[PDB]
């Protein structure tokens, strides 16, 4: 159905995302259990890590387009990522390595992420009808890899330990690299302009130097989240000032703030919703016992099933509005499950968390899948930078919000933790509902501005 | 996922016994381990437990007498039972639930030992 390089890119993306989500699914539990962080420390540290992973995505598109070429930067990103996963596995012998190892993953992700999609765009003549379907299959590739990793990595970490889990993340990257190298002949005439000139060693060294610098800066920021907060605060107010100085951009700004709220909520899946499943949900569904950390896999699960359907099935601001209503309902469902449908021992049915994740995933499919594509329809490089800055800020804010559900390690009674989750999730849902209503009200004016 | 209990037995009132729980494939370190007990003609009831990060929970009638503890090198959980009384007679079970919570009812735990008989006799020496 698709060009031959499509299948190469599909499987490279699948394996890279498997490595990444293998780490993400276990990281907060690893912080708590292996490093002895309180839940509060673990949540803010995950927030900082996630902020760096997402804010640095801006670098790899520039490196691939203008310095080294898309294909070279795919290889380099994959190699830096694999090194990061093996360093994380090594951090169990050498605990002091952990932050450097996470910085290496963040920077590796930054170099890699934009480039396969860019590559995929170049596999099709410019107005090929199959493009939409190919990109929906690309998103499904991401979520198949994520589904496998979030399902299996907690089980593997429980049975064989974290070193094995992280080494298998690294191995997934190695095999992404092997399938790329094996399929290299399929993309010989596919690439950005630097891909076809001999590699500039000057620029390669600049990229390696900057990467190493960034790895150390990332390590420091994750170790000292209290200064990452002000770094992003002052960057945010400053770039806000310079955005205001310089009206389709105003629409881009309001959609950016709405996206920020969405990402604050999305950030709860590996933290507060993860520990809610651990502490206050039954660990049994359809008669099978499961690791509750695996409940995170319900997000890619619902995306994999729902992306074709919704591909089969207003315009921009209303799709954003719908996503915000879905997210609101996910958190109100969580609160309701805890407030009214718990057992006398304080435990709730996992079908409520299945429903929570359905809502949240529909929110993802309406918003983040369809955001910067027509933020690119309203617009440049400055707004991309501000975009990535705001989404990083959203993840830091999300770690902070998650700390309101943090449970001290000595608590053992689910009836003590359930009202904490329900209060926070109910308030998140109410605030998000209010935000969704104000977006609804702004939909017509916004839709005029888009003209 | 499968726990092996050891250390039950017969003891006189005022004596002591220690039960131990070990898991096979999964490291017990990630699990809250609760001890339940079932006396003749009643339901399994929560006795005592330790979560994955040293938090403790106890039934009122065993406080000051039972101690739950954990040896994370040997991957084992222990129930040290002192000042035992006849009404502590029961089959004792260890149960394991992933994480930090120790729910009070058997349905909160997925993994179960087979059970060890503890009998406490009113036996005392003749005066
Ligand atoms: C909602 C998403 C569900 C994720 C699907 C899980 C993938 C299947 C696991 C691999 C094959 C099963 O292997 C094993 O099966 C038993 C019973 O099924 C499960 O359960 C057993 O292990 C896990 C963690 O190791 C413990 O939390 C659990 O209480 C224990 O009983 C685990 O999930 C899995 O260790
Ligand atoms: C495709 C050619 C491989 C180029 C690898 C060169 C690496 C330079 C090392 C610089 C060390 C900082
Ligand atoms: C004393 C512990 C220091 C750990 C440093 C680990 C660095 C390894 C570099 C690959
Ligand atoms: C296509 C070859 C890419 C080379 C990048 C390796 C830099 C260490
Ligand atoms: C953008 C909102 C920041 C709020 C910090 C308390």
């Amino acid at each position: 159905q698709q060009p031959r390089p499509f299948f190469m890119i599909f499987f490279v993306e699948l394996w890279e995302r498997f490595g990444y989500y293998g780490v993400q699914g276990v990281l907060a539990v690893f912080f708590v259990k292996q490093l002895g962080f309180s839940q509060e420390q673990a949540f803010v540290t995950f927030g900082a890590f996630a902020a760096l992973v997402y804010g640095l995505i801006s670098i790899g598109g520039y490196v691939g387009d203008h310095l080294l070429g898309t294909k070279r930067t795919i290889v380099l990103g994959a190699l830096v990522l694999a090194i990061g996963y093996f360093m994380t596995g090594m951090s169990l012998l050498k605990p002091d390595l952990i932050f450097i190892a996470l910085g290496t993953i963040a920077v590796g992700n930054g170099l890699f992420k934009a480039n396969p999609a860019s590559l995929l765009s170049k596999c099709y003549p410019p107005k090929d009808p199959r493009l939409d379907g190919a990109f929906t299959l690309f998103y499904m590739s991401i979520n198949i890899g994520s589904l496998i990793a979030l399902s299996l990595a907690p089980v593997i970490a429980d049975r064989f330990g974290y070193s094995v889990t992280y080494n298998l993340c690294g191995a997934g990257l190695i095999i992404a690299l092997l399938v790329y190298i094996a399929c290299r002949g399929m993309v010989k005439d596919i690439g950005s302009e630097p891909d076809f000139r001999p590699m500039s060693f000057s620029k390669l060294l600049y990229v390696l130097l900057g990467s190493v610098v960034m790895i150390f800066v990332c390590a420091w920021l994750m170790h000292n989240v209290e200064v990452a907060n002000l770094v992003l605060i002052v960057l945010s107010i400053v770039v806000t000032i310079i955005f205001f100085r310089q009206n389709k951009m105003f629409v881009a700004f309001v959609l950016m703030l709405e996206a920020v709220v969405f990402y604050i909520l999305y950030a709860q899946m590996p933290t507060s919703l993860n520990f809610f499943a651990i502490n206050n949900v039954h660990h049994e569904i359809l008669g099978f016992s499961i690791n509750p950390v695996s409940f995170q896999a319900l997000n890619p699960f619902w995306v994999v099933l729902a992306s074709p359907i919704l591909a089969g099935i207003l315009s921009m601001p209303m799709k954003f509005t719908l996503g915000m209503f879905m997210c609101s309902l996910g958190f109100l469902t969580a609160a309701a499950a805890g407030m009214w449908f718990a057992d006398a021992q304080g435990l709730t049915s996992p079908w409520f968390i299945v429903l929570v994740y359905l809502f949240q995933s529909l929110g993802e499919l309406f918003i983040s899948a369809l955001g910067l594509a027509m933020i690119a329809a309203l617009v440049m490089g400055f707004i991309l930078g501000m975009w990535f800055l705001t989404q990083a800020a959203a993840f830091l804010l999300g770690g902070y919000v998650a700390t309101f559900t943090a449970v001290p390690d000595n608590i053992t009674d689910p009836l003590e933790t359930l009202p904490v989750y329900t209060n926070v999730f109910g308030k998140i849902g109410l605030v998000t509902l209010g935000v969704a209503v104000v977006m609804l009200l702004m939909v017509p004016w916004l839709k005029r501005m888009i003209a | 996922v499968q726990l092996v209990e050891s250390g039950g037995g017969l003891v006189q009132a005022g004596g002591s016994l220690r039960l131990s729980c070990a898991a096979s494939g999964p490291t017990l370190s990630n699990y809250a381990v609760g001890w339940f007990r079932q006396a003749p003609g009643k339901e399994r009831e929560f006795v005592a437990g330790i979560n994955w990060s040293s938090g403790l929970r106890y039934k009122d009638v065993v406080k000051g007498r039972f101690t739950v503890s954990r040896d994370n090198v040997k991957d084992t959980v222990y129930l040290q039972m002192n000042s035992l009384k006849p009404e502590d007679t029961a089959v004792y079970y260890c149960a394991a639930r992933f994480g930090g919570m120790l729910p009070l009812q058997p349905s909160g735990y997925a993994n179960w030992g087979q059970g060890t008989q503890v009998t406490v006799s009113s036996h005392h020496h003749h005066h």
